[PDB]
RNA sequence: ACCUCGAUGUCGGCUCGUCGCAUCCUGGGGCUGGAGCAGGUCCCAAGGGUUGGGCUGUUCGCCCAUUAAAGCGGCACGCG
RNA sequence: GCCCCUAAGCGUGUGCUAAGUGGAAAAGGAUGUGCAGUCGCGAAGACAACCAGGAGGUUGGCUUAGAAGCAGCCACCCUU
């Protein structure tokens, strides 16, 4: 779990949502989950 | 630089028109 | 793709169109890389496997008279041509759908005219 | 190759504040001084104006409808903005269907040259010179099988009839060199 | 790094930074340029970085041109002497950007790959600026 | 099933077909012994085979078309190719031995006529960075 | 939306009873309650089907609008047929029995780890390392299925822990 | 140089404590080029602990034995 | 300034805000939302999903012990 203030999907597959008052991105890959803190 | 960055932010009220002294 | 490449493929439509006999109806996505070349290797003898656009069938759909097409281009479709003989090729697309049960039949176009289900399955045999 | 019709409105006030408000209202001024008469300040709509330019504009000819009394004219200006992108002032010219007018147009290079080269174009408009109502909108300049070190100047460039080119046909328009490589780019 | 061979004055007034852009404001050379929008100062350092990353993300491929040189110095103390003495000597050449002027342009064939590059040249830059076509 | 190319006077090859077709559990032996046995009578071109495996660790190699560029390479004599298509020539080709080619091969081909293999074989060539007077 | 537009399909045997915003429903299965949302209206049609309408296209509405259909479906569903999730048991020595109405499980653990079943969800075992736990609250069975899944740590190298029916997992290896 | 030259006693060490976490350990979790032990990175977490000696005024720093550790700083570079 | 402290509107009409923004701040990150102008497609059935693929030449050449469509360099093609 990667917390950066910039998130970005890495992959094709990588999605980007909205969880409690922030932004995270999310993947099959646990590599590619970040957070933005 | 808390203090200087409060005071020069409440410079920026309604009631001073954007003008206080020492900044 | 390309526009370009679009406008020679409806070329080639039709030019393959004008020398074919017969067609069915059916779905193109067969099934994984060995078993679909083992039946593209199979039918090659009178058929070719293909695959193609709605927008290219459409236009393709005005060189020779089935335009009745246009129903059946209101929603997905897949077609199937044949070179050779037909009562052997529409033999085998029959037993190729029964044996997987995931490429389904809908009918196909002879003679100028469009033929049901149980019109083409009738036919076939004979 | 046909007139593209507008409304236009005298303007009942000139300068800045004036100018600022017609802004803010969606308008745009323009001045008519035309070929030789007294010149006209109107107020364009900057929707339909900016709609036209970018239909077929860059000097395109108009067709203004000053309270009924409907005139030709042509662009031969344009100050959009340094930073921004809005029609802020207008200057158009009366062609009186018939005139010679020499405008600049706009060259396009269209084709494929050599895959170890590349294209730079150093001029992008050439001073034409035409009838009103057959000022040709755009230039085409093609490449197709050029080499390296190959200077396309504007006397080559393929002119429709009654057209001419007022600038010199020396002028280097678009110029095909060898596809600069690493080396080439870093040591600059 | 840019740098002049010589001037005619060593020391300045630190150029002022106002108003917007008189010249400089359309592309030119290139197909794709980067326009600023804040009026800041732009050392040849960071116009060799940008530089350095257009020419690596463009391999064997395009032009880039530079609209600006940095040619006016800016003076620095010895960072430790007390105030007031001789005005320091120039240490970094900086080139007065204002809003509207163009700094890098690029004729890339690829439209996203120039667009990426000038995307990652402009990250490395110290104001803002946009990516706009001839 | 996968479609391997090897030379036909070798015996062995560990590169190219070694664990392309070892890790399927597949007899080398008896495997190599035919493949000798069926290239003797060629014995004087690279030929590829298209090792289609069965579900009982069967096999029934079919013997596929020698491969269009080593023909080419062949046809013009050098052993080498060239890096640049359309850049660097080898050498040159003559219609006979094209023709020749193409009726070998035509049994492996998409194509329905020799002026279709014809074609093909042209396009390939020019891809290589070949081209036939 | 698309889906809070549609109807619901209620079967025979099912007796479907609206009061205001509750709802509840009685099936072969079971019978199970819900309080749809506000801003929603839901209703019988004369077909015994249940509609759930909207009467603005706000952001919240749109949003509860398939909430509240789904929700209904799912309730509907499990009172007529009820849920069941599989699951499996990978590794040498996991093992996984039933004592009594609770799930006695061997995971290499010093200790065997037993899980109740809670009111309203139902465990069966048909072999040592095949199991499933059967319902009729879809949220309670899926939420006794991830607790069961998660009471072993995610072993990628040699795949030893709980798994679904039709689970994927990912797996890596040590080349030391 | 903005209060303080008609006085604000300046570095240590001893005693005495208070507070922040940018956490040395204990506690919980994500990714690992995490096979296991043992590690690298990140997030939350300050309730508690955070040794005794030789050199050198020393702060700091080196070394000797351990321990989980022998934390970083503010409190007039805390406290005459 | 007009909710109490505290004297005056828990004022009227049209819209925004879910973060106590109001009631600090930078580079950048971001399917939050409202308005407005454009462009691709679309009952000639648009996108996703219920359910199903991507051939022959060929493993294009250099590079590699090796690159078979997925370290890279060049072009980036013919047929079914
Ligand atoms: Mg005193
Ligand atoms: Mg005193
Ligand atoms: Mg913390
Ligand atoms: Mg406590
Ligand atoms: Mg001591
Ligand atoms: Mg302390
Ligand atoms: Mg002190
Ligand atoms: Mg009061
Ligand atoms: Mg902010």
């Amino acid at each position: 779990m990667k917390v950066n203030p910039s998130v970005k999907p890495i992959c094709d597959k990588c999605r980007v949502i909205r969880r409690h008052g922030r932004v995270m991105v999310i993947c099959s890959d646990p590599r590619h989950k970040q957070r933005q803190g | 630089a808390k203090r200087g960055r409060k005071k020069r932010d409440r410079k920026h009220s309604k009631a001073n028109h954007g003008k206080r002294p020492n900044a | 793709m390309a526009k370009a490449d679009k406008a020679t493929a409806v070329a080639d439509i039709a030019e393959q169109f004008k020398a074919s006999t017969a067609t069915v109806v059916t779905e193109y996505r067969g099934l994984t890389v060995a078993n679909l070349a083992e039946l593209r290797r199979a039918l090659g003898d009178s058929a070719t496997y293909t695959v193609a656009k709605n927008t290219l069938v459409k236009r393709a759909a005005s060189e020779a008279g089935i335009e009745g097409l246009d129903e059946l281009f209101a929603g997905p479709t897949a077609i199937a041509f044949v070179k050779g003989e037909a009562v052997d090729a529409a033999k085998a697309i029959k037993k190729f759908a029964k044996d997987n049960k995931a490429l389904v039949i809908k009918g196909g176009y002879m003679d100028g005219k469009a033929l049901s289900v149980a019109d083409v399955e009738k036919i076939a045999d004979l | 190759n046909i007139p593209n019709k507008l409304t236009a409105n005298v303007r009942t006030r000139t300068g800045k504040g004036a100018s600022r408000q017609a802004r803010r209202d969606g308008k745009v001024p323009a001045v008519l001084y035309g070929h030789g008469t007294d010149p006209q300040h109107l107020e364009l709509n900057a929707r339909d104006f900016a709609a036209v330019l970018r239909s077929h504009g860059t000097n395109a000819i108009l067709t203004l409808d000053i309270e009924g009394t409907e005139q030709l004219a042509l662009t031969k200006a344009l100050d959009v903005h340094p930073i921004r992108r809005n029609i802020q002032h207008a200057d158009l010219l009366v062609v009186q269907r018939g005139e010679k007018v020499t405008v600049e147009v706009t060259v396009l290079v269209e084709g494929d040259a050599t895959p170890g080269t590349l294209v730079t174009q150093d001029a992008n408009t050439i001073e034409i010179e035409a009838e009103a109502l057959s000022i040709p909108e755009q230039l085409t300049v093609s490449v197709e099988g050029v080499e390296a070190g190959t200077q396309i100047t504007a006397g080559q460039i393929s002119l429709p009839e009654g057209v001419n080119l007022i600038s010199d046909p020396e002028l280097l328009v678009v110029n095909v060199v060898e596809a600069p490589s690493a080396e080439a780019l870093e040591e600059e | 790094m840019l740098i002049p061979r010589k001037v005619k004055h060593r020391k300045q007034h630190h150029p002022e930074q106002r108003g917007i852009a008189s010249g400089g404001t359309s592309v030119s050379f290139g197909d794709y340029g980067i326009q600023a929008l804040e009026h800041a100062y732009i050392t040849n350092r960071q116009i060799e970085s940008a530089r350095i990353a257009i020419n690596r993300h463009i391999k064997r491929g395009g032009k880039v041109w530079i609209n600006i040189f940095p040619d006016r110095p800016l003076t620095k103390k010895p960072a430790e002497t007390r105030m007031g003495s001789g005005k320091g000597s120039p240490e970094w050449w900086v080139a007065n950007v204002k809003p509207g002027r163009v700094l890098f342009e690029l004729s890339y064939p690829d439209e996203k790959t120039a667009r990426d590059a000038l995307t990652r040249a402009i990250h490395k830059l110290p104001i803002k600026a946009r990516i706009v076509t001839r | 099933l996968i479609k391997l190319q090897i030379q036909a006077g070798q015996a062995n090859p560990a590169p190219p077909v070694g664990p392309a077709l070892g890790q399927h559990g597949v007899n080398i032996m008896e495997f190599c012994k035919a493949y000798n046995a069926a290239t003797e009578s060629q014995r004087g071109n690279v030929i590829p085979v298209e090792i289609t495996v069965y579900e009982d660790r069967s096999f029934t190699f079919a013997l596929k078309t020698p491969p269009a560029a080593k023909l080419l390479l062949k046809a013009a004599g050098v052993q080498k190719g060239s890096g640049e298509p359309h850049k660097t020539k080898v050498a040159k080709v003559t219609w006979d031995q094209v023709r020749e080619i193409a009726e070998t091969k035509k049994a492996d081909l998409n194509a329905n006529d020799i002026d279709a293999a014809a074609k093909i074989i042209a396009g390939t060539a020019r891809s290589m960075g070949i081209t036939v007077e | 939306s698309r889906i809070g537009k549609q109807p619901v399909p209620v079967p025979s045997g099912v007796d479907v009873t609206i009061n205001g915003q509750n709802l509840s429903v009685k099936g072969p299965k079971g019978t199970l309650t819900l309080d749809v949302a506000e801003p929603i209206s839901v209703s019988r049609a004369e077909d015994g089907a249940i509609v759930v309408t909207r009467p603005d296209d706000e952001r919240r509405s749109r949003s509860l609008h398939g909430l509240s259909r789904t929700l209904i479906a799912n309730l509907v569903t499990g009172v007529t047929e009820g849920y069941t999730q599989k699951m499996e048991i990978f590794g040498v020595g996991y093992r996984v029995q039933l004592k009594g109405q609770n799930l006695e499980f061997a995971l290499g653990y010093s200790h065997p780890v037993l899980i109740e079943a809670p009111e309203g969800i139902t465990f069966a075992v048909e072999s040592p390392t095949k199991f499933s736990v059967s319902g009729i609250d879809k949220q309670k069975v899926g939420q006794i299925s991830a607790v069961i899944r998660r009471l072993r740590r995610p072993d990628p190298y040699k795949g030893k822990g709980v798994r679904y029916e039709g689970e994927q997992i990912r797996r890596k290896v040590g080349k030391t």
